[PDB]
C-alpha cells in the first residue's frame, strides 16, 4: 500500500555519466539522473526504464 | 441585424493641383480633426454595483461551448478541451439568449455560466472585412460604362433606390461575376464599389477559403457567409474565384475532394435549401470557361460581366485618367499610342505612363514628352503566320 | 549613355519644379493621417456585448450560489454497474476525454434510478455520483432539423409534373394514405435521388416537400458531416439516423451529397478515407443488418456519376428522379409563374418567349424575367413590355445562324 | 490484459474488475432475431449452401469435422 | 563586491519566479480586457495589468 509506482520511459541520448535524456511514454522528455546501484551501460538509446 | 459596418473615409479634395484652394480644403479637414481630438480629450478630462459584479465574475474568464441548457439555472458546457461540465448559471447572464453551440463564458475555477460572448467570429474571417476604403472612385475607371452600370444596378441601386424593384415585384441580381483577360478593371470595379458603398464589404480570395484540415474550408465558408448575413447589406468580393470553383471532375485524391467540398459549401451558401439574406456576391475571374456550371448558374450568379481589352475611346479615357496627375508636356499627342491596334490593358497603359515618367526623370526632365512616351510604349509591352490569310 | 541622378539632381528636382504650396500640402496631409490615427486610438475599442442582463434582474448573494451547489459536476456515462454485487454497488463511470473510474453514489435519493449509460453527474475530487442527466442531444444534429417551413409550394414548381408526381408519391403518400399501399401489398420506395443539370427545381422541390410535409424534415448540411477527429462524421450520421428513428416519421434531405462520398477508390486518398468512412456508415444506416424504420431519404445532386454505386444502389436510393430541361409547356409555365408578380403588359407572348429560350433551365428563365424587369427600370418605365422581355432573352440565354434558315 | 481498479495516486492495483463491455458493444447484438427464410434468396443456391456448411456445420456437427480431419475455416 | 552579490541575488529571484504562458490576442474586447487564446487549451478573456 506504500509502494508508489514508477513511470515507464525510454532512453534517447546518453548524456554525461550522470545525465540521461528519457522520453516518458505518452509524456514529455526529461533529463534525469540514474540510481547509483542501478549501474550503467545497460541504458542505451531505446532502453526501457 | 447588427447593422452596416461601412468604412470610414475622409472627404476628397476636388482640386488635385497644388494650389491654395486644396490647402484650404485640407486645412479644414485637419482643423475638424483637431477639434474632434480635443473634444475627446476634454471628455476624458472632465470624467460601483457593476464593478463588484465584475469582481464576482471570474478574473481569467474562460470561453466554453454551451450544450443542452437544462432547467432555468443549470446547463452543460464544454471546456474547449473536449471535457464538459454540468455547470450553473448565475443571475448575471441574460438567459433567453443562450442557444446550443453559443460560445458562453465560464468562471475560471468554479466553472459557472457568467457570459455569452456573442462575438465569436474567427480571426480568419474578421481579417477579411473592409475597415478602410480604397480611394478608387468610379472617376478613376476610364470607360467600362456598361460594366459600371451593371454592377451599380446589382449592388448599388438595390440599396439607394429600393423602390424600383418592389414596384414591379422583381428581385435584383444577388450575384455578379466579373470575368476577363489579365487586367481590365475587374478589381478596380470592386475597389470602387467598396469606396462608394455603405454596405459591409468583405474581401476574399478563392485561394484563402481553402484550409489545411478536413472540414475546415467548408466551415470557414459557412462562417464567412454567416457574418456577411449578420451584417446587412453586405457585399462579398471573391477575387480570383477559379482558385476554388473550377470544374468538378471525378477526383482520385483527397485534397481535391476536400476542395470540391469547399466549393459545394460555397454553392449551398450562394443558393441552398433554406434562404439568403441581403448579401450580394461579386466574384472575379481571368478564365471563366474553367468554372463549374453549378457556380456560374444564373441563380447564384445572375450577372456575368466581361471586361474585354479596351477599344480606342476607352484607351483614350485610360490615358487621360492616368496622365491627369502628370505634368504632361504640350508636345505629347496621346493618339499615336491609342491608334496602334495592339492589346493594351488599362494596366498596360498605366505602366506606359509610369515608364514614360521614369524615362523623363532619367533624362533629368520632370515634364514627360512624346519621345518618352514612345520609348515607354516600346519597352513596357512584353508580348497568324504571314500571308496565310489573304 | 544614361547619367545617374547625383545629389544635386535630386536636390533640384525636389526644389525647382515645385508649387509654393507643395510643402504645406504634404505636411497637412501627414498631420491629417496622424490625427486620424490618434482619434482611432483614443475612442478605439467598443464594449463587446458580454451577455449581461439589465440590472434588477440580477440577484446578489449568488456568491452563495457559487459557494453552495458549488460542485461543477462533470458528466459521466455509467458503462458497467459491476453487477451491483447486490449490496455495495461500486458503479463504473466513463468520463469522456478524461478517464474511467470506479465510484459510488452520494446523497443519491434514488439509488435505483441509475441504470447503465444514464449520463450521471460526477464530482471533481471524489468521483461519487450526485445527479443523473437526460441523454445527449448533439446540438449540431438538433439544429439540422427544419423548424420553420419555407414559403415554397407545389405551385411555383412549373415544368415538373411527372417528377413532382413521383416525389409526391414516394415522400407523402406512404405518410398520409398507407391504406392503398397496404391494400395492394406494395412497400413504397424509401429513398429518392433527385438529379439533373444545375438548376432545374431539385432544391425547389425539396423546399416544396418541406412546406407540404407534416413529419420530421432534416436538412443535412453536407459540410457539418465532415470534420477532423476521424470517426466524428460517422458518429454524427449515426446520431442523426438515431434521432430520425426516434421521430415517428422522418424525411432526411441530404443536399449536394456529392460532397459526402463519391467512388471509394483511395489510392492516393489515404488522407480522405474519413469522408469515405462516414459515407459507408450512411450506407449502412440506409440499408444494412437492421430495419430502418419510417425514414425516407432525399438526395439532391447535379453529378450523380461520381457517387458510389453502393450508395446509388436501389435499396438505398429507390426512386431516382431526373429533373430534365423543361419542354416548351414547362418553360411557358415557368415564365407564367415567375412573371405573375411582375408589373408587365397584358399581351406578352410567354409561349413565344418559351420558344425563344430552348435548352434553358428554370433558373435561366427566372434570370430572363429579372433582366426584363431590369431593362424596364433602366428606362424609367413601370411596365415591362414584350420588347424588354425579348431583350432580356437575348442578354441572358445567349450571352450567326444563316446556315440554318 | 485485464481490467483492474487502481488507486488514483499510488497507482497500486486494488480489487480487480471482471469485464467491461461498451454500451455500443452490448447493443452490437441481435435482440429481435431476423426471420424470413432461406428460399427468400434466389439464384445463389451454391453460395448459400457453401456458407451454411462452412458456418453452421462446424457449429453443430463439430465433432465429425475433427473425426474426418476437416479444418472448419 | 556588493553590486556583484546583489546582481546574482536578483537574478536568482527573477529566475526562480514562475514562468508565463503565451497566447494570441483574438480581439482587445472592452477596455482592460483582452480575449486571448492560449495554446493548446481554450481561450480566456484576461484582465490586462496596469503597465
Ligand atoms: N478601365 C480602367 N480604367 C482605369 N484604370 C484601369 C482600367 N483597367 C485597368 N486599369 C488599371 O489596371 C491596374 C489594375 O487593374 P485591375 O486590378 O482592375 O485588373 P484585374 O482585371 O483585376 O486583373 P487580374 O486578372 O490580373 O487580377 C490599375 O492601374 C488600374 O488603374
Ligand atoms: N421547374 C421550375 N419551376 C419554377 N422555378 C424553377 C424551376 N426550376 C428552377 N426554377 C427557379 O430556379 C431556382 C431554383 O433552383 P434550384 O435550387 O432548384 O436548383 P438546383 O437544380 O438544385 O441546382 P444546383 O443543385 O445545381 O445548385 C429558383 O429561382 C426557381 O425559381
Ligand atoms: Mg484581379
Ligand atoms: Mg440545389
Amino acid at each position: 500500500l506504500q509502494s508508489v509506482g514508477q513511470i515507464v520511459g525510454e532512453v534517447l541520448k546518453q548524456l554525461t555519466e550522470e545525465k540521461f535524456i528519457v522520453k516518458a511514454t505518452n509524456g514529455p522528455r526529461y533529463v534525469v539522473g540514474c540510481r547509483r546501484q542501478l549501474d550503467k551501460s545497460k541504458l542505451k538509446p531505446g532502453t526501457r526504464v | 441585424t447588427k447593422g452596416p459596418d461601412a468604412a470610414s473615409k475622409l472627404p476628397l479634395v476636388t482640386p488635385h493641383t497644388q494650389c491654395r484652394l486644396k490647402l484650404l480644403k485640407l486645412e479644414r479637414i485637419k482643423d475638424y480633426l483637431l477639434m474632434e481630438e480635443e473634444f475627446i480629450r476634454n471628455q476624458e478630462q472632465m470624467k460601483e454595483e457593476r464593478s463588484k459584479v465584475d469582481d464576482l465574475r471570474g478574473t481569467p474568464m474562460s470561453v466554453g461551448t454551451l450544450e443542452e441548457i437544462i432547467d432555468d439555472n443549470h446547463a452543460i458546457v464544454s471546456t474547449s478541451v473536449g471535457s464538459e461540465h454540468y455547470v450553473s448559471i448565475l443571475s448575471f447572464v441574460d438567459k433567453d439568449l443562450l442557444e446550443p453551440g453559443c460560445s458562453v463564458l465560464l468562471n475560471h475555477k468554479v466553472h459557472a455560466v457568467i457570459g455569452v460572448l456573442m462575438d465569436d467570429t474567427d480571426p480568419l474571417v474578421t481579417v477579411m472585412k473592409v475597415e478602410k476604403a480604397p480611394q478608387e472612385t468610379y472617376a478613376d475607371i476610364g470607360g467600362l460604362d456598361n460594366q459600371i452600370q451593371e454592377i451599380k444596378e446589382s449592388v448599388e441601386l438595390p440599396l439607394t433606390h429600393p423602390e424600383y424593384y418592389e414596384e414591379m415585384g422583381i428581385k435584383p441580381p444577388k450575384g455578379v461575376i466579373l470575368y476577363g483577360p489579365p487586367g481590365t478593371g475587374k478589381t478596380l470595379l470592386a475597389k470602387a464599389v467598396a469606396n462608394q458603398t455603405s454596405a459591409t464589404f468583405l474581401r476574399v480570395v478563392g485561394s484563402e477559403l481553402i484550409q489545411k484540415y478536413l472540414g475546415d474550408g467548408p466551415k470557414l465558408v459557412r462562417e464567412l457567409f454567416r457574418v456577411a448575413e449578420e451584417h446587412a447589406p453586405s457585399i462579398v468580393f471573391i477575387d480570383e474565384i477559379d482558385a476554388i470553383g473550377t470544374k468538378r471532375y471525378d477526383s482520385n485524391s483527397g485534397g481535391e475532394r476536400e476542395i470540391q467540398r469547399t466549393m459545394l459549401e460555397l454553392l449551398n451558401q450562394l443558393d441552398g435549401f433554406d434562404s439568403r439574406g441581403d448579401v450580394k456576391v461579386i466574384m472575379a475571374t481571368n478564365r471563366i470557361e474553367t468554372l463549374d456550371p453549378a457556380l456560374i448558374r444564373p441563380g447564384r450568379i445572375d450577372r456575368k460581366i466581361e471586361f474585354p481589352l479596351p477599344d480606342e475611346k476607352t484607351k483614350k479615357r485610360i490615358f487621360q485618367i492616368h496622365t491627369s496627375r502628370m505634368t504632361l508636356a504640350d508636345d505629347v499627342t496621346l493618339d499615336d499610342l491609342i491608334m496602334a491596334k495592339d492589346d493594351l490593358s488599362g494596366a498596360d497603359i498605366k505602366a506606359i505612363c509610369t515608364e514614360a515618367g521614369l524615362m523623363a526623370l532619367r533624362e533629368r526632365r520632370m515634364k514627360v514628352t512624346n519621345e518618352d512616351f514612345k520609348k515607354s510604349k516600346e519597352n513596357v509591352l512584353y508580348k497568324t503566320p504571314e500571308g496565310l490569310y489573304l | 549613355p544614361i547619367r545617374a541622378l547625383d545629389e544635386g539632381d535630386i536636390a533640384l528636382l525636389k526644389t525647382y519644379g515645385q508649387s509654393t504650396y507643395s510643402r504645406q500640402i504634404k505636411q497637412v496631409e501627414d498631420d491629417i493621417q496622424q490625427l486620424l490615427k490618434k482619434i482611432n486610438e483614443l475612442t478605439g475599442i467598443k464594449e463587446s456585448d458580454t451577455g449581461l442582463a439589465p440590472p434588477a434582474l440580477w440577484d446578489l448573494a449568488a456568491d452563495k450560489q457559487t459557494l453552495q451547489s458549488e460542485q461543477p459536476l462533470q458528466v459521466a456515462r455509467c458503462t458497467k454497474i459491476i453487477n451491483a454485487d447486490s449490496e455495495d454497488p461500486k458503479y463504473i463511470i466513463n468520463v469522456k476525454q478524461f478517464a474511467k473510474f470506479v465510484v459510488d453514489l452520494s446523497d443519491q435519493v434514488a439509488p435505483t434510478d441509475i441504470e447503465e449509460g444514464m449520463r450521471v453527474g460526477v464530482d471533481r475530487n471524489k468521483y461519487q455520483i450526485h445527479i443523473p442527466l437526460p441523454p445527449k442531444i448533439d446540438p449540431t444534429v438538433t439544429m439540422m432539423q427544419v423548424e420553420e417551413k419555407p414559403d415554397v409550394t407545389y405551385s411555383d414548381v412549373g415544368g415538373c409534373k411527372e417528377q413532382i408526381e413521383k416525389l409526391r408519391e414516394v415522400v407523402e403518400t406512404p405518410l398520409l394514405h398507407p391504406e392503398r399501399f397496404v391494400n395492394l401489398g406494395i412497400e413504397p420506395p424509401k429513398g429518392v435521388l433527385l438529379f439533373g443539370p444545375p438548376g432545374t427545381g431539385k432544391t425547389l422541390c425539396a423546399r416544396a416537400v418541406a412546406n407540404r410535409t407534416d413529419a420530421c424534415f432534416i436538412r443535412v448540411i453536407g459540410s457539418e458531416l465532415v470534420q477532423k477527429y476521424v470517426g466524428e462524421g460517422a458518429r454524427m450520421v449515426r446520431e442523426l439516423f438515431e434521432m430520425a428513428r426516434t421521430k415517428k416519421a422522418c424525411l432526411i434531405f441530404f443536399d449536394e451529397i456529392d460532397a459526402i462520398g463519391g467512388a471509394r477508390f483511395d489510392d492516393g486518398a489515404g488522407g480522405d478515407n474519413e469522408v469515405q468512412r462516414t459515407m459507408l456508415e450512411l450506407i449502412n444506416q440506409l440499408d444494412g443488418f437492421d430495419p430502418r424504420g419510417n425514414i425516407k431519404v432525399l438526395m439532391a445532386t447535379n453529378r450523380p456519376d461520381t457517387l458510389d454505386p453502393a450508395l446509388m444502389r436501389p435499396g438505398r436510393l429507390d426512386r431516382k428522379i431526373e429533373f430534365s430541361l423543361p419542354d416548351l409547356e414547362g418553360r411557358t409555365h415557368i415564365f407564367k409563374i415567375h412573371a405573375r408578380s411582375m408589373s408587365v403588359e397584358r399581351d406578352i407572348r410567354f409561349e413565344l418567349l418559351a420558344r425563344l429560350c430552348p435548352n434553358s433551365t428554370g433558373a435561366e428563365i427566372r434570370s430572363v424575367c429579372t433582366e426584363a424587369g431590369m431593362f424596364a427600370i433602366r428606362a424609367r418605365r413601370k411596365i415591362a413590355t414584350e420588347k424588354d422581355f425579348l431583350e432580356a432573352v437575348n442578354k441572358v440565354i445567349k450571352s450567326r445562324y444563316m446556315t440554318y434558315n | 490484459g485485464d481490467l483492474v481498479g487502481v488507486n488514483k495516486d499510488s497507482y497500486l492495483i486494488l480489487e480487480t474488475l471482471p469485464t467491461e463491455y461498451d454500451s455500443r458493444v452490448k447493443a452490437m447484438e441481435v435482440d429481435e432475431r431476423p426471420t424470413e427464410q432461406y428460399s427468400d434468396i434466389g439464384g445463389l443456391d451454391k453460395q448459400i449452401q457453401e456458407l451454411v456448411e462452412a458456418i453452421v456445420l462446424p457449429m453443430n456437427h463439430k465433432e465429425k469435422f475433427e473425426n474426418l480431419g476437416i479444418q472448419p475455416p | 563586491l556588493n553590486a556583484k552579490v546583489r546582481l546574482l541575488r536578483e537574478e536568482l529571484q527573477l529566475l526562480q519566479e514562475q514562468g508565463s504562458y503565451v497566447g494570441e490576442v483574438v480581439r482587445a474586447m472592452d477596455k482592460k480586457k483582452v480575449l486571448v487564446k492560449v495554446h493548446p487549451e481554450g481561450k480566456f478573456v484576461v484582465d490586462v495589468d496596469k503597465n
